[PDB]
RNA sequence: AGGCGGCCGCCCCCUCGCCCGUCACGCACCGCACGUUCGUGGGGAACCUGGCGCUAAACCAUUCGUAGACGACCUGCUUCUGGGUCGGGGUUUCGUACGUAGCAGAGCAGCUCCCUCGCUGCGAUCUAUUGAAAGUCAGCCCUCGACACAAGGGUUUGUC
RNA sequence: GUACCCAUAUCCGCAGCAGGUCUCCAAGGUGAACAGCCUCUGGCAUGUUGGAACAAUGUAGGUAAGGGAAGUCGGCAAGC
């Protein structure tokens, strides 16, 4: 019942293990969609083209080991779905990854 | 898990005696057993009841 | 762990052992050190110190 | 592989709980079968009533990996010592990151204070920062640091 | 006569069939090379299906301490 926005550091290197080379970067995005559905609760997940570039920036098998993401939850209108809420996952770049944790962004 | 033990062997009549022998040794954690029940048995001519 | 249902000496049981060294090396890979104080005394200060 | 039997004291009565003798009746259904029995026989679905009680558990879903072809098996879930995601260390794996500085560097080129290892530029490497950087559980260990979540669902199951 | 395909989808093979069918044009780098590999112009959605897990067996590929043909009809295959 909220419109909140948080940040995460998803660990794609441990959410992908033992997975083949030609089907690695798609499983990254399937796992990002499942992580967004698990955290924010709604089944509708829309990920952006910047996050698409950030995942597919190093080929299909050299998936980057960790990606800082920002999950906003917004409402849907104009003859909406049965799921009125949808998580718009956007990509926020950061130089380092250490000592960074989950932040509720106003 | 498993560890080594460097063990002195006091077993006479061998090459093993008076030397240190390393043996593969397991460790089994055993917390104490809390007693709850008592079950009695009757010797039947078909077995135990 | 069940008690043995038969009794044997066989020079295999009832030997007063003398444990001398039980290694606790790094089993998550190849173990190089025994205790944390010994590892820190061998290596020394790092960036974390 | 047990449930009827025996003893003491009371309870409402029986002194016909039985054998022989007298009397009169009950359907005498007029020739006819499956009649008499342990039967208040076995179990299932319901009908109205008295008394005494009971207030759950499986399966799916999710997670789990000590198991998995699929099924199956071992597991967690609470609003407080709960789990999950990040982060932090512990371990380990490789081998010393980018950047910066150097009167280190085979040498080469240029300049003028005419520079008494003068200065500048190119230049594989090397040294110091550096037992550095990077990964570390997805099937490693501890976290009571930060976020959120927690009874939120569907199907089924009774013994006179 | 003048369109179009000229082909792992417009031809033949019963078919949108790993088969067959005659030609011209040809870039940059490494390289002796129109070799093999990576890019440019120009095309494409992986070749009549997608999703989940990574059991046996299989089909292709790679290793393996010590011995080096002792296996096998034969060094077959693989490797130097
Ligand atoms: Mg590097
Ligand atoms: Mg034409
Ligand atoms: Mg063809
Ligand atoms: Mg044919
Ligand atoms: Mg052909
Ligand atoms: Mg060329
Ligand atoms: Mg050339
Ligand atoms: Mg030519
Ligand atoms: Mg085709
Ligand atoms: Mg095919
Ligand atoms: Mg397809
Ligand atoms: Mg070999
Ligand atoms: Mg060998
Ligand atoms: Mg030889
Ligand atoms: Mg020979
Ligand atoms: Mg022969
Ligand atoms: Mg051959
Ligand atoms: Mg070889």
């Amino acid at each position: 019942n909220e419109v909140v926005t948080r940040e995460y550091t998803i660990n794609i290197h441990k959410r992908i293990h033992g997975v083949g080379f030609k089907k690695r970067a798609p499983r990254a995005l399937k796992e990002i969609r499942k992580f967004a559905m698990k955290e924010m609760g709604t089944p509708d997940v829309r990920i952006d083209t910047r996050l698409n570039k950030a995942v597919w920036a190093k080929g299909i098998r050299n998936v980057p080991y960790r990606i800082r993401v920002r999950l906003s939850r917004k409402r849907n209108e104009d003859e909406d779905s049965p799921n009125k809420l949808y998580t718009l996952v956007t990509y926020v770049p950061v130089t380092t990854f250490k000592n960074l944790q989950t932040v509720n962004v106003d | 898990g498993m560890t080594h033990i460097v063990r002195e062997v006091d077993r006479p009549g061998s090459k093993v005696n008076k030397k240190e022998v390393v043996e593969a040794v397991t460790i089994v954690e055993t917390p104490p057993m809390v007693v709850v029940g008592i079950v009695g048995y009757v010797e039947t001519p078909r077995g135990l009841r | 762990l069940r008690k043995s249902l038969l009794v044997q000496t066989k020079r295999r049981a009832l030997e007063k052992i003398d444990l001398k060294f039980i290694d606790t090396t790094s089993k998550f890979g190849h173990g190089r050190f025994q205790t944390m104080e010994e590892k820190k005394a061998f290596m020394g200060p790092l960036k974390k110190d």
